[PDB]
């Protein structure tokens, strides 16, 4: 659905509303966004499948199977959609024949519990 | 009673309103300020026309933004809570840590909310500081604390 | 998220820059002048302090 | 009170252009001499739109909060309006 | 003493100290509807991390033997 | 008086050395230092109330700038400045309520 | 054994981002409220 | 290092450099390891899978090689459009069939050719002769990342050139045709098998397409508007000293 894509805000108008909004939480906005955005189909597959982000991923697979791991960790920085298994794949295998475990572990650690286990693969 | 009446609590909410569209909007127009207000060069990439066709399209863009706060701070920060009563910030009219009027100031004294120790009215209190420079060192001390005892990285 | 001073801010006002030369157009951006610009009209615009 | 902190805010020759005005010249006109968007028309713009070659060339209205500009002359062009009044 | 240790001869291994401040409240601010972004002002209030290194200490050999800093370094 | 810095090459020297000039462009290289062009060198003012230990207001570092002027429409002063994110606004943001039992809870969740 | 460290895992144990949000009062007087409601099924001292 | 310099011209550190490589026609485990700047042990240690090395497979790179290379390197890669080695055999006239040829995507070809896409549509109005590719498709060579050349001090013998390159003194003497006192010479020729070359630009800079992505629009409306000069200073602003002050003096 690329038609679709966005989200509507609130202008806060009521006292109450004033009060909601000087008693939330201290990730409120990023929260809302993120949990009116994408999240678990009904059927059970991931968000993963967004029009408009496909290029991106595209990009990021393309950047870090030629061994351009900074490169594809700055376009992995601009992300909206939850990014699919193949962005995992190629960066965990960019990480391999540098030896760098510490980089690999953050990648895996960003997709498993944060964005619905999408590195747990 | 009851606590103040509903206009200045619209106010005082008003005030804090602004206070979050201060917190929204300070970044965005110190770098298109920053951005759109200088002349030398910004990188050696871009140079020349580039930069002034950047400078011009970022001014463009912080002319656009309807509702931009770009209110200083002190022009509105006297605002009281509990009364009505509006104080100049920088006088004896205002109090900086609760916040108040010398109004509101003085009926918290006389009632017994806060925890306040009155030292004598010509004196310094007690801050060696205080006692030393006066505002100004005390003022000092905070920056040195609050800054310029770390070293940046 | 960085915090504090404008110099830590390295990304934002990439993505910043990148946002602002996305959305304006040049035909607008050429319409804003300079304040020398409007003062070349005046009949006498240039003297010393 | 505190220095020049007052919420409620002249003829000079050698000081014209540095009188109530911007501190450079290559510094850009202020946001009320252009349009931010979709506008229904002002009733009265602002006292820091600086006068232009524009406000005396077409002279369609000029409306200061009142102040009516049917005068137009080029010894204003380059100036805000707060010594124009 | 919690950290990596590097056995290839390009990793040097730094002592170093890191001092860092916990703050939590327990008077007014221990729980309420304000009680999290009072939490995230102490804890980014004191985001400040202090890591220090002794330079006699990163006067040792490396890997291959030279010293890891010398007078000039 | 009026002269041009110069520099001088390890190349050009009879005894190569690291200058203090390439030392200088490779902290700014590290520490993402701001290297001002106009800075002029006649202009080394020292805070004297605060750097000298004969005076009364003495703290080790210079507490402000002597330099006549140093306002909010320079950008450099823009860019070092500190962004009120999380200071002490932010707390009068939202704490100072003329009702603190606004901020705790909603009204009708405790009743 | 592993049903017993869940248990003290689930009793004595938080994250940052759960630390930010478990005091919150709508979840105090839902504790509140699920005491009032059933408490018989929850009490050291209900049973009796 | 300017205001905004920061962002613009510095990557963070560190700088990525290459742990792949690919094995070119003629080489062998001695030429890899020499192109590499590493020993020949070390580079069958990392790639202990193969026992030999064919050409254009992809080989490790150990990981302590003093000859890595960085991403993007500083020679762009140059891609004609009127070149009928397509399968229409005439000029590209589809951003898809040119993305298919560079191996990329059809976005990252319109942030680098911004004069090709907003001037004329996805046809292509064969004005436009050839296109640069974007930052993502370029590759980095070991003659254009280390610098082929190297500065002669005032008091060079042959030996301190040959430790300070960490090459042998025979192999500076073979690209440099045999001459052994180096007083007449300004510069000095360095050998492919020096272990420690100079790069030719700083590794921690960024390369000006990563930034002329960021202006994608900005060149693009600069070549259709044909704007050459904007003035910053009036004609006559020099002659007025104190009358000209901006917010950087």
């Amino acid at each position: 659905d690329p038609n679709r894509v966005g989200l509507n805000a609130a202008t806060l108008d009521c006292r109450g509303r004033i009060y909601r909004w000087l008693r939330r939480g201290p990730f409120f906005q990023v929260d809302n966004y993120f949990r009116r955005s994408v999240k678990l189909n009904r059927d059970g597959t991931l968000p993963t499948d967004f029009v408009h982000e496909a290029p991106l991923m595209r990009k990021i697979i393309r950047l870090a199977h030629r061994g351009h791991l900074k490169a594809a960790c700055e376009e992995y920085r601009r992300v909206t959609t939850v990014p699919p298994v193949e962005v995992y794949r190629a960066l965990t295998a960019c990480c391999v024949p540098g030896a760098k475990l510490a980089d690999a572990v953050s990648i895996f650690e960003d997709g498993d519990s944060k964005l619905f286990y999408v590195s747990r693969d | 009673g009851q606590d103040v009446p509903k206009r200045h609590t619209h106010f005082v909410l008003e005030s804090r309103l602004m206070y979050e569209k201060s917190f929204r909007d300070c970044w965005l127009h110190s770098v298109c300020r920053a951005i759109s207000q200088l002349d030398e060069p910004l990188s050696k990439t871009v140079v020349g026309t580039h930069q002034k066709m950047l400078q011009r399209k970022v001014t463009c863009f912080q002319y656009n933004q309807y509702g931009l706060f770009k209110t200083p701070y002190y022009r509105l920060a006297n605002v009281d809570r509990y009364h009505a009563v509006q104080g100049v910030a920088g006088t004896r009219e205002w109090v900086p840590y609760v916040n108040v009027s010398y109004w509101t100031m003085n009926k918290m004294v006389r009632g017994g909310n806060l925890l306040v120790h009155r030292v004598h009215y010509t004196g310094w209190g007690t801050d060696s500081h205080l006692k030393k420079g006066g505002w100004e060192h005390r003022w000092n001390k905070v920056l040195q604390r609050n800054v310029l005892q770390y070293s940046r990285i | 998220s960085p915090h504090g001073y404008i110099r830590h801010f390295e990304n934002e006002v990439r993505d910043l820059l990148q946002y602002v030369d996305g959305v304006t157009p040049w035909k607008q951006a050429q319409k804003i002048r300079t304040y020398w610009e409007v003062r070349s009209h005046h009949p006498m615009p240039q003297f010393n302090r | 009170y505190p220095f020049l902190r007052r919420p409620h805010i002249n003829p000079s020759a050698p000081y014209f252009w540095s009188f109530m005005t911007a501190k450079s010249q290559m510094a850009f006109l202020p946001e009320e001499n252009y349009i931010t968007g979709d506008w229904t028309g002002k009733f009265f713009v602002s006292k820091r739109q600086v006068y232009t070659l524009q406000h005396a060339t077409s002279g369609a209205k000029v409306r200061v909060k009142i102040f009516e500009f049917n005068s137009p002359s080029r010894w204003n062009i380059g100036k805000e309006m707060n010594t124009l009044t | 003493r919690i950290g990596p240790i590097g056995l290839e001869p390009h990793q040097f291994n730094v002592p170093a100290e890191l001092g860092f401040v916990e703050q939590y409240d327990n008077l007014q601010y221990k729980r309420y509807d304000w009680q999290g972004w009072y939490q995230r002002m102490l804890d980014v209030h004191n985001r400040n991390v202090s890591l220090r290194c002794r330079i006699c200490d990163l006067q040792r050999l490396d890997g291959n033997g030279v010293q890891f800093v010398d007078m000039q370094t | 008086g009026v002269h041009r810095v110069g520099y001088t090459h390890p190349s050009t020297l009879p005894v190569p050395c690291a200058q203090r000039w390439d030392l200088r462009l490779a902290r700014a290289r590290i520490f993402q230092e701001y290297i001002e062009e106009k800075a002029p060198g006649a202009w080394q003012l020292e805070d004297e109330r605060s750097m000298s230990p004969e005076f009364k207001t003495f703290t080790g570092y210079p507490m402000r700038d002597m330099r006549p002027g140093y306002g909010q429409n320079l950008p450099d002063y823009i860019m070092k400045k500190r962004l009120p994110n999380n200071t002490h606004y932010e707390l009068f943001a939202r704490r100072d309520i003329p009702n603190e039992d606004n901020a705790m809870y909603g009204k009708y969740l405790y009743d | 054994l592993m049903d017993e460290v869940e248990d003290s895992l689930r009793k004595f144990q938080t994250y940052r981002s759960r630390f930010y949000e478990w005091g919150r009062a709508v979840k105090q007087f839902d504790f509140i409220e699920f005491r009032r409601r059933n408490g018989w099924l929850y009490d050291l001292h209900l049973m009796k | 290092h300017r205001m905004f310099s920061f962002a613009l011209d510095w990557q963070s550190a560190p700088v990525n450099r290459l742990s792949t490589d690919t094995v070119h026609e003629g080489e062998s485990w001695d030429a890899v390891a020499q192109r590499l700047g590493c020993s020949v042990g070390e580079l069958k240690d990392a790639n202990a899978e193969r026992e030999t090395i064919e050409a254009g497979v992809v080989i490790n790179v150990p990981v302590t090689a003093t000859r890595r290379l960085t991403s993007f390197g500083a020679t762009p890669l140059v891609l004609p459009l009127k070149t009928t080695s397509a399968k229409d055999g005439e000029r590209i006239r589809t951003w898809e069939e040119a993305a298919a040829i560079l191996d990329c995507t059809v976005e990252e070809l319109q942030q680098c050719n911004g004069h090709a896409a907003l001037t004329y549509q996805k046809e292509f109005d064969s004005s436009v002769t050839e296109l640069v590719a974007p930052l993502s498709c370029w590759t980095s060579t070991s003659e254009s990342e280390f610098s082929p050349v190297e500065r002669v001090h005032a008091n060079d013998t042959l030996v301190a050139i040959a430790r300070r390159l960490q090459c042998s003194e025979e192999a500076l003497r073979a690209v440099n045709d045999g001459i052994t006192d180096v007083s007449g010479l300004d510069f000095v020729r360095v050998p492919p098998e020096a272990r420690r070359p100079r790069r030719l630009v700083e590794p921690q800079l960024r390369p000006q397409a990563a930034t002329d992505a960021l202006l994608a629009r900005t060149i693009a409306e600069e070549e259709t508007f044909k704007l050459k000069s904007i003035p910053h200073l009036p004609q006559n602003a020099e002659r007025f000293p104190h009358e000209y002050h901006t917010p950087t003096s």
